[PDB]
């Protein structure tokens, strides 16, 4: 016949995270093709501050709620 | 080997054991590296000052200069770890598998 | 299909196109010269001249000489009463046995 | 003109060719001179020529 | 990164290593490592992605700890000899710390866990520096302090490295992790012959660098970082697969290729010192290395894995990668056994 | 990996477990097919509270268009199984 | 083992005493093999960059051959020097310590008894 | 470990089997504690008692293997009146392999462990007699 | 029984099976800085208490 | 000399050659919406280079002698067969789309290289940023499988991130009935088989997913069919754009040097378009691929690197 060459079934043995699957490495998945992981969901924690009313620069009765980063 | 060398060498061992047992914070481990440099500085300064090794008296200073470079370098990495996960926890540094 | 793969080709019988084929190549010109080199260098040279060369090796392994030498020694020793062959290959005078 | 875009190696870079051939000649002359000087010193030190 | 800044940081990495090799004072040796770590990390952070940040951080934590132990050894050696010369250490405890500090820097087992991870997390070019150039400075120090190194400690690390490196490389499909565990195994051969003949440590290091630099150069040419990505090379650059076959066979220690020379010379020196059980165990354990090199040849050169349609578009463009010294390195990494007696120049 | 998968027996047990912690349901009156409104006597807002407990138990968001139809414990099991692909 | 040799020529590629030894012949077989490795590098360079292997860039092929031979010649001089030094030290040490290298009393096989092991 | 080994090799073969069993059991037990440390360090137990349980499981397997080897290899050299015989260690090594099988609940591991631990014990004894060096001191 | 089973099952099939099993132990690692450095501490203590590498 | 670190260090820096006219403009729209005519005119008036829309044979037009190659050297992808039988089992639908993305990805790199190497702007037609409309249309009509869309996003996710978006996005809105009526007038037997549902999926993707995405990063100009005929009006709007948003404001010499190194190495641009993902649509067996590759190397002027082919009259090979 014709010389045998690997098919998709054979090659996908070498596409996993490891060559010898186990229970520990069942949830391992191959890394991204370009080493770049998705950025994590925005968790920026701005600091909220009451600037007034009892504040020298608040003119007495201003409650300025400010989101501060630093 | 006076009784002072015992405590200084014990300080190094405590900071070494402290560095090898992480809790959560990368910053807590960075302090142990700066603690180890402090022990080495004191131990080297004591030996040099006691033996009247005059020219070696600059070695402890050169030891602090390169301790700052490492400390600054460790802080710079801590900024980038924090910017990626919002904390300095070491358990997040596990994308790479052995 | 699981992929885009060429269908397996069928075999080519060299007799179909060249009934005089010697089995060496599709090209009749190459096929004939492939056969001539194999036969001339294989049969006419190596096997025939090699056979004659081996037949006339100049006394391979010195076996014919040892026969003439044995005849010369046998004649010499029988003509002087010496034993045909002794049980000692080396004269004991040169041997110094322990203690 | 066969290529739609001029190849980076369409024509020889005559600067490299001169340096390349020039470098080879220099090394061969240097090596041959080195070999002759080594042989003369060898014979001089061993007192045979 | 600014090209001028990259060049300056690259030269700082070399300067740190060169300071360690020319230093005769322990303090300067320590300064060399600190300068080397200071410059290497920015090259690991170059692409600025989370995996590169983790790799740099794990690398910094390991190297920083080792430098602390090395300074402790120097100071202890100072207390018991009153001098800073870079020679045999004068206290057993100083030797153990320095030996372990140099083992952590080299990534020898059981201080090896970072090598597979740091290499995976950084680009191929940065990985090449990590596994070839970073080994020169620690090997320079071991070469000068070997008379005082505890024999059991150094041989134990060598044996564990040969075992862990071989086993770890079997369960890997990432090329950077395969090259990482291969590196650990080869460190074992360098440090196993160290007590007996430091010259053969240099020979194995030189040959390991040449072969390792050849593999990364060929992976860099095709931008392949996985077994399957490398499995498409036959359909783009057929010649490159033959060179990978010859180099991988050489790395496995098969004669008549170059990589058989370091094993052959290391076995000679150990058998002269009546060490027979260890060379035999080391050679047999090295068959683990040859197995996962053979597995790469199978999926790269000796078989033809499935391709993809878009590959036909890559046939219309040449290789624009520099591939510096690749034609010279591949020849030196395959045909040098007839020149084996040239190892005397290293003495 | 190794954690046991979800089974209709498992889903049914957990659903009936949540409904027993609810204070307005008589534990010895809960049938896997009993209607929340007709049998247990609950009202609209009581049903909403139950669905939120299911979200906490099974850790996924149930929209209002879908939650408006889950009027008995069995319908919850079908919805959770249907959305979790648990055909077992 | 020869790192600290008494020869006070440290970090020199070829100490001046190495000029007493014959240089390698330009027709040295070791030097021809090194030159051949240069030719293989030239051909491999053409193949990876997809050029006519035998014909492309004869100027570059010559520089490969010359570069290899040039470097090879000096590595052979240092290689032969290091082996010459090895024998020099070995013979000097044997001369300086005659008690450790005595001339063994000669015996002949007619006097030495060797056990005989039949093969039967 | 140097102390225990010197104690083991000072007791002549086939004598004082109570002492030799103490020595080997110490060596095996120490090996099981070294394995437990790395296992606990690299595979974090889910709880303190789950990790103490693991330490006791490995330490008892290694101690039992060490105890059975010294006991079985010492009575064998006593009954046969053949101290300097690697066959005594071959019997002891295989018995240790069988104990590993029982603890692992696997007949296959019992057979394989007996074969390879038996050979290793025999090779260890030969090296003691001949003078084989694993970590040989540099001489040339 | 001999060629296809037992001669395979002693030398080639068991030897291969062990290296695959030891490979998983070495590589199945959590990739945590905390656990690796904890093993470094164990190595240093073992190197002194057990093997006396410091003397 | 060839561009690299040495050239950059010696003065070849992108900002020194980019002016206020160094703009990258893309013309988008549905099928038969006047993009080609509009795009070609904006190039002449503004003095910009024009790139005809990337097709199945774009890569052939930049290499060798610039003439299209036989269709076996392109995977046998056919836009004609997609219209006739959009649900064939030989995977010609997605195989075409995956190939076209690689062509647009290549063209965009060619466009960026020209802009960064000489400072002249370029005008494109349906760049990589808008190629997903056809994919979304094929999937919603059952022309490709779900796994194919997963493959497209994986390839796109690792390629689109490396480039910068066009400065100006010109969109020529046309209601579907106008397009369908216009398609029939054009009288192309294959194109006339395009159902109206397919054209409506393209419309939804363009407005609803694409224009909102590009509105926050580019200068989006929308024109109807009636006001798109006079390219003079469109050019006037472009001339008076503020350019107050987009990543292009954050770029400097270092960032553009890294970008130019990527876009000049074409194999590095196409590195991730052939990731080892085994879909039947794109997977090719070893025997077939081997045979086709051998045939490719025996075409005139393609056995050796360009400039070393004797059969096409190249000379000085022995000194080159
Ligand atoms: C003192 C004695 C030193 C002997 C070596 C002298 C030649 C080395 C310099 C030539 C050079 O540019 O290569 C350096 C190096 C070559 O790297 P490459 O790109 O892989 O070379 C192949 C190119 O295709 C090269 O092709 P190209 O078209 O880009 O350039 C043609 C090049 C052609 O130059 C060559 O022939 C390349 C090969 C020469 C280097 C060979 C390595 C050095 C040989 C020693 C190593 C072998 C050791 C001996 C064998 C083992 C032990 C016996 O000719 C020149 O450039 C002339 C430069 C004259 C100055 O270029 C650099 O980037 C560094 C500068
Ligand atoms: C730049 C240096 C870092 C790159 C080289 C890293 C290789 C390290 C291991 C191999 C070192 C080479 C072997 C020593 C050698 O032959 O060269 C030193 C030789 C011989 O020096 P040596 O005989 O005095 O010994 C020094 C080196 N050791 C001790 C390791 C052997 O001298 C020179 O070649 C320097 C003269 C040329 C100066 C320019
Ligand atoms: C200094 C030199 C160093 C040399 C280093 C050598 C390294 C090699 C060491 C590897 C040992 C690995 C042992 C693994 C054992 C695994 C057992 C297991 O898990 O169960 C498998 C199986 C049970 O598994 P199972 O029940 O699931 O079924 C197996 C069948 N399949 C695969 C279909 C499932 O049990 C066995 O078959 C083990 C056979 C035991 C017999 C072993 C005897 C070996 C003796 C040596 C070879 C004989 C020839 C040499 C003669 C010499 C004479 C002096
Ligand atoms: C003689 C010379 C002696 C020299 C050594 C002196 C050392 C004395 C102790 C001072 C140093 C303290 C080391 C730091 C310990 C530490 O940081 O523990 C971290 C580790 C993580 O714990 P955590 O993340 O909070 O989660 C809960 C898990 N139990 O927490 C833990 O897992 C358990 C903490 C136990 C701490 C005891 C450490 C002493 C043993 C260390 C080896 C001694 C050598
Ligand atoms: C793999 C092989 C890689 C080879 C890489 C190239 C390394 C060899 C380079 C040799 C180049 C020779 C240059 C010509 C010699 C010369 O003119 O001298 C230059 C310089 C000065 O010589 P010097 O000895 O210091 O002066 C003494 C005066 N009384 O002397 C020098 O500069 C000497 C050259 C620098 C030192 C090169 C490294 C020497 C050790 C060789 C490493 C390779 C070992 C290969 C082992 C393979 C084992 C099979
Ligand atoms: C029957 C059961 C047998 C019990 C085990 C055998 C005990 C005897 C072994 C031995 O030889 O003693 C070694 C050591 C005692 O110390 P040593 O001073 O050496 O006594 C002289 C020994 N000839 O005793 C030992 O420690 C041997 C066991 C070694 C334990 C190593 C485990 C790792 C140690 C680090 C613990 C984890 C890290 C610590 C930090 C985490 C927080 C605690
Ligand atoms: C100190 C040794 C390393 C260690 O921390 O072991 C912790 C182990 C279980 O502690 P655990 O509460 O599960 O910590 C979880 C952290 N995420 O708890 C243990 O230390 C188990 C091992 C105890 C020592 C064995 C007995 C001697
Ligand atoms: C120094 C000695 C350290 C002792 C280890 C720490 C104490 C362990 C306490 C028991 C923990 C619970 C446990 O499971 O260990 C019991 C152990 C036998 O283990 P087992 O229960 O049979 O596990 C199933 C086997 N497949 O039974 C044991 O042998 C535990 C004691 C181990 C030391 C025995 C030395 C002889
Ligand atoms: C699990 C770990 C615990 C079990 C292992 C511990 C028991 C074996 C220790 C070896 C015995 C030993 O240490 O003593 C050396 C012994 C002779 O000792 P001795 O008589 O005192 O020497 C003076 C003679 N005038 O001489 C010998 O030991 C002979 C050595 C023969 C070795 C044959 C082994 C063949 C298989 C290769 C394994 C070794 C190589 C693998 C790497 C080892 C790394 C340590
Ligand atoms: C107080 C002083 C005591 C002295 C004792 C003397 C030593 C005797 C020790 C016996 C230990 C014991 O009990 O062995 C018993 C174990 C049995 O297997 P298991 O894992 O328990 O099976 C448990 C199965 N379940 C879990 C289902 C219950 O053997 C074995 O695995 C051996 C079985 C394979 C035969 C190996 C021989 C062939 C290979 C060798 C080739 C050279
Ligand atoms: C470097 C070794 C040269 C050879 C090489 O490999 O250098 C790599 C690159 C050249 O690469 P390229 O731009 O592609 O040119 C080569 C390929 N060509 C011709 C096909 C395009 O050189 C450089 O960037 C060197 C720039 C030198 C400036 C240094 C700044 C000052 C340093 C101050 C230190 C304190
Ligand atoms: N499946 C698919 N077909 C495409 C793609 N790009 C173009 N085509 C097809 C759609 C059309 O049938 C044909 C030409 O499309 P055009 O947008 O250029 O319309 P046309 O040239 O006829 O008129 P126009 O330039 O807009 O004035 O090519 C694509 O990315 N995927
Ligand atoms: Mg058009």
């Amino acid at each position: 016949a014709r010389q045998w060459q690997p098919d998709v079934e054979w090659a996908e043995q070498y596409g996993g995270a490891v060559m010898y699957p186990t229970k520990e490495t069942a949830h391992w998945k191959p890394p991204p093709w370009n080493d770049v992981d998705p950025p994590k969901d925005t968790l920026v924690s701005n600091l909220t501050l009451n600037f007034g009313p009892q504040h020298p620069a608040a003119h007495g009765v201003l409650r300025l709620v400010m989101e501060l980063s630093g | 080997m006076s009784m002072v060398y015992m405590n200084i060498m014990m300080a190094f061992t405590v900071s070494l054991v402290g560095l090898l047992m992480y809790r959560s914070h990368l910053m807590s481990s960075l302090l142990c590296l700066e603690g180890m440099m402090l022990s080495l500085f004191v131990m080297a300064a004591l030996t040099i000052l006691n033996s009247h090794f005059t020219l070696a008296s600059m070695m402890p200073i050169i030891l602090l200069v390169f301790a700052a470079c490492e400390a600054a370098l460790g802080l710079s990495l801590l900024v980038m770890v924090s910017n990626t996960y919002g904390t300095d926890y070491v358990q997040n540094l596990n994308l790479l598998q052995c | 299909l699981r992929w885009q793969e060429d269908p397996e080709p069928e075999d080519e019988n060299l007799y179909e196109k060249n009934p005089d084929s010697h089995g060496y190549d599709k090209d009749p010109a190459v096929d004939i010269w492939n056969m001539r080199v194999v036969f001339f260098f294989g049969f006419s040279i190596v096997l025939v001249l090699g056979s004659t060369f081996v037949a006339y090796l100049p006394d391979y392994r010195m076996q014919e000489w040892a026969r003439r030498e044995a005849e010369r020694l046998v004649k010499y020793r029988e003509a002087h009463g010496l034993p045909i062959m002794e049980s000692n290959c080396f004269d004991p005078s040169k041997i110094q046995l322990p203690e | 003109k066969f290529y739609i875009q001029e190849p980076p190696h369409g024509s020889p870079n005559w600067l490299k060719v001169g340096l390349t051939l020039g470098t080879s000649v220099f090394l061969w002359i240097y090596l041959i001179k080195q070999h002759n000087e080594d042989v003369l010193e060898y014979k001089r030190r061993n007192g045979l020529e | 990164m600014n090209p001028i800044i990259f060049i300056i940081i690259l030269l700082t990495i070399m300067l740190g290593t060169i300071i360690v090799m020319i230093s005769s004072h322990w303090l300067l040796v320590w300064i060399g490592f600190e300068m080397n770590m200071l410059a290497i990390i920015p090259i690991m952070m170059k692409n600025h992605n989370p995996r590169a940040t983790e790799a740099s951080t794990k690398y910094f934590l390991t190297q920083s700890t080792a430098s602390m132990l090395l300074m402790m050894a120097v100071i202890i050696n100072l207390m018991f000899s009153g001098q800073w010369t870079v020679m045999k250490l004068f206290n057993p405890m100083a030797s153990m710390l320095m030996t372990m500090a140099l083992a952590m820097k080299l990534g020898m087992a059981p201080f090896h866990f970072w090598v597979p991870e740091v290499t995976q997390g950084i680009p191929l070019s940065s990985g090449l520096i990590l596994l070839t150039w970073q080994k020169l400075a620690p090997m320079s120090v071991l070469y000068q302090i070997f008379p005082s190194i505890n024999l059991n400690l150094i041989l134990t690390l060598s044996v564990l490295s040969i075992l862990i490196g071989g086993w770890g490389g079997l369960n890997q499909t990432q090329l950077r992790k395969i090259m990482a565990y291969s590196s650990i195994a080869h460190m074992g051969w360098m440090t196993a012959v160290l007590p007996y003949n430091p010259t053969m440590t240099l020979l194995n290091l030189i040959i390991y660098i040449i072969m390792t630099s050849t593999m990364f150069t060929m992976f860099m040419a095709n931008s392949t970082t996985t077994t399957l990505s490398l499995s498409h090379t036959w359909n783009k650059t057929p010649i490159m697969t033959v060179l990978i076959l010859a180099t991988l066979l050489s790395m496995g220690g098969l004669p008549p290729l170059s990589g058989f020379m370091p094993k052959w010379m290391i076995i000679q020196e150990m058998t002269k010192n009546n060490s027979i059980i260890l060379p035999t165990f080391m050679a047999i354990t090295a068959l683990l290395n040859l197995y996962f090199y053979m597995r790469l040849t199978y999926s790269t050169t000796l078989t033809m894995f499935p391709s993809t349609n878009n590959m036909k578009m890559k046939w219309q463009f040449p290789l624009m990668k520099k591939m510096t010294f690749l034609p010279t390195m591949v020849v030196l990494s395959t045909m040098m056994l007839p020149l084996t007696p040239m190892l005397s120049v290293l003495e | 990996s190794d954690a046991p998968p979800l089974t209709l027996e498992g889903i049914k047990d957990r659903v009936l477990y949540v409904l027993k912690l609810y204070d307005k349901i008589d534990p010895e009156k809960l049938s896997v097919n009993s209607h929340f409104m007709k049998d247990l006597g609950l009202d609209s807002l009581d049903q909403v509270e139950i669905i939120m407990a299911m979200e906490d138990e099974f850790g996924f968001e149930i929209p209002d268009i879908d939650a408006e139809k889950l009027m008995c414990p069995q319908e919850i099991v079908d919805y959770i199984a249907d959305k979790k692909d648990v055909y077992e | 083992m020869m790192t600290g040799r008494q020869g006070r020529a440290t970090f020199q590629f070829l100490p001046d005493e190495a000029r007493s030894l014959p240089p390698p012949k330009l027709t040295d077989p070791r030097l021809a093999f090194v030159g051949f490795l240069g030719y293989c590098s030239g051909l491999i360079d053409n193949a990876i960059r997809r050029r006519p292997v035998l014909l492309a860039g004869l100027h570059r092929q010559l520089l490969y051959i010359t570069s290899f031979v040039f470097v090879g010649y000096y590595l052979l001089k240092r290689q032969d020097y290091m082996y010459a030094v090895r024998d020099h030290d070995m013979f000097s040490y044997i001369k300086s310590h005659p008690e450790d290298f005595p001339e063994k009393d000669k015996k002949t096989y007619g006097e030495v008894f060797e056990e005989f092991h039949p093969v039967r | 470990a140097k102390t225990v080994l010197r104690q083991y090799w000072d007791i002549p073969e086939g004598t004082e089997c109570h002492r030799k069993t103490y020595a080997t059991t110490s060596i095996g037990g120490a090996a099981g504690l070294v394995v437990s440390a790395y296992s606990v360090a690299l595979k974090t137990p889910t709880s303190f008692l789950e990790g103490v349980a693991r330490t006791g499981r490995y330490t008892f397997t290694a101690a039992a293997i060490g105890a059975i080897f010294g006991l079985t290899s010492c009575i064998s050299a006593q009954v046969r009146e053949k101290p300097d015989d690697p066959l005594n260690y071959l019997i002891g090594g295989c018995a240790g392999g069988l104990i590993l099988g029982a603890r692992t609940r696997s007949y296959g591991i019992g057979a394989a462990a007996c074969a390879y631990m038996g050979l290793t014990a025999a090779l260890v004894k030969m090296g003691q007699l001949e003078g084989w060096q694993v970590f040989a001191e540099p001489k040339v | 029984l001999l060629d296809l089973i037992w001669l395979e099952a002693i030398l080639p099939k068991t030897i291969s099976l062990a290296q695959m099993k030891a490979s998983t132990l070495v590589t199945n690692q959590k990739g945590l800085i905390k656990l690796y450095f904890l093993s470094f501490l164990i190595t240093i203590l073992i190197s002194m208490i057990l093997f006396n590498f410091h003397e | 000399l060839q561009y690299g670190p040495l050239a950059y260090i010696l003065g070849e820096k992108a900002t020194k050659k980019m002016t206020e006219k160094s703009k990258l403009i893309t013309v988008d729209g549905n099928i038969c919406s006047g993009k080609s005519k509009l795009a070609k005119e904006i190039a002449e008036k503004l003095g910009l280079k024009h790139f005809p829309e990337a097709g199945i044979h774009y890569v052939d037009s930049t290499t060798g002698d610039g003439k299209p190659l036989p269709v076996q050297f392109s995977g046998n992808c056919s836009l004609e067969k997609f219209y006739d039988d959009p649900k064939s089992n030989d995977g010609n639908s997605y195989r075409l789309q995956a190939w076209l993305y690689a062509s647009r990805l290549l063209q965009y790199a060619d466009a960026l290289e020209h802009l960064l190497s000489t400072g002249q702007g370029v005008v494109l037609e349906r760049s990589i940023y808008s190629d997903f409309v056809f994919l979304e249309a094929m999937y919603r009509q059952g022309f490709i499988r779900k796994q194919c869309v997963d493959h497209y996003n994986q390839v796109k996710k690792v390629t689109i991130c490396e480039y910068l978006p066009p400065h100006v996005v010109v969109y020529v809105d046309v209601p579907v009935p106008e397009v369908q009526s216009r398609i029939q007038k054009k009288g192309n037997p294959h194109e006339m088989k395009i159902t109206s549902a397919y054209l409506q999926d393209i419309e939804n993707a363009y407005k609803g997913t694409f224009l909102p995405e590009m509105s926050e990063k580019c200068e989006v100009l929308q024109y109807s069919a009636w006001e798109a005929q006079d390219a003079e009006k469109v050019v006037e709007d472009i001339e008076y754009l503020k350019y107050d948003k987009g990543p292009w404001l954050d770029q400097n010499d270092r960032k553009l040097h890294k970008l130019r190194m990527l876009v000049q190495d074409k194999l590095e641009v196409l590195n991730y378009t052939s990731i080892p993902v085994f879909l039947p649509e794109v997977t090719v067996g070893a025997h077939q691929s081997d045979q086709v590759f051998q045939e490719f190397t025996e075409l005139p002027g393609r056995k050796y690197r360009a400039g070393y082919n004797e059969d096409v009259g190249d000379k000085w090979i022995w000194l080159k």
